[PDB]
């Protein structure tokens, strides 16, 4: 979910 | 297929809605609006990786208790929390012998339902006979009505 | 005149390509949907194989 | 500039949809090849079904 969301992967 | 629900019981719900939006883009261009093979494929692709539809449909079926065959959005959230590191460590034979000498208070080499019942009543959680019953049955693959020691390894394989 | 011919060739091209892209997109989705089905037939083909092979066993 | 821009913008339109046609073309070829194989697997599995069904007999 980080490789997906970048900054938006905060809990992800 | 359930431990993921048990882990989200331990986890938060903000991750659930982040995965709601995830599922939404996970079907961005979908044929079925749920995660089939190619949906999970474009998931991995947006992930920067390229999967094969077999393991795609398999992780689709890796939760498949009923034979649902697909990734329901509920089953989707199941699959997405499958990849968060929540509970690990695969408990097994050695400590299970250490604990089975107890769980076999009858020392049968097989946990009769007596010990399992009593130690569940001791677990502190609410104890249904669905608990003790399913636990006897999953332990006992020989279905002897008593959880053999290796049937007890089964009984406590991995359940963090 | 050449820019307009180019407008027509790049636009016709875009339309030919949109048509091709659509043909390829449909073939993509058709083959993808049919792939999932071909895979499901393979699963079923392997499934019926296993049912009969298992009976054989 | 308008004609050339129409060509340039339609050409960019085309580049995106040509790239799309290419992505869709590659994907349909991939899915087609995979379909052929999933189907060949299914056919092979059906052949195996029959090999095992006659051998079941």
């Amino acid at each position: 979910m980080q490789a997906l969301l970048g900054a938006r992967a905060k809990e992800s | 297929d359930d431990i993921y629900k048990a882990a989200v019981e331990q986890l938060t719900e903000e991750q659930k809605n982040e995965f709601k939006a995830a599922f939404d883009i996970f079907v961005l261009g979908a044929e079925d609006g749920c995660i089939s093979t190619k949906e999970l494929g474009k998931v991995m692709r947006m992930l920067g990786q390229n999967p094969t539809p077999e393991e795609l449909q398999e992780m689709i079926d890796e939760v498949d208790e009923d034979g649902s065959g697909t990734v329901d959005f509920d089953e989707f959230l199941v699959m997405m929390v499958r990849c968060m590191k929540d509970d690990s460590k695969g408990k097994s034979e050695e400590e299970l012998s250490d604990l089975f000498r107890m769980f076999d208070k009858n020392a049968d080499g097989y946990i009769d339902l007596d010990e399992l019942k009593i130690m569940l009543q001791a677990t502190g959680e609410t104890i249904t006979e669905d608990d003790i019953e399913e636990l006897m049955k999953d332990g006992d693959k020989n279905n002897d009505g008593r959880i053999d020691y290796d049937e007890f390894l089964e009984f406590m394989k991995g359940v963090e | 005149e050449e820019a307009e011919k180019a407008a027509d060739e790049s636009e016709r091209g875009m339309k030919v390509i949109e048509s091709r892209a659509q043909k390829d997109e449909e073939k993509m989705e058709i083959q993808e949907i049919q792939l999932k089905e071909a895979k499901h037939i393979a699963e079923d083909a392997d499934r019926k194989y296993e049912e009969v092979a298992r009976k054989l066993v």
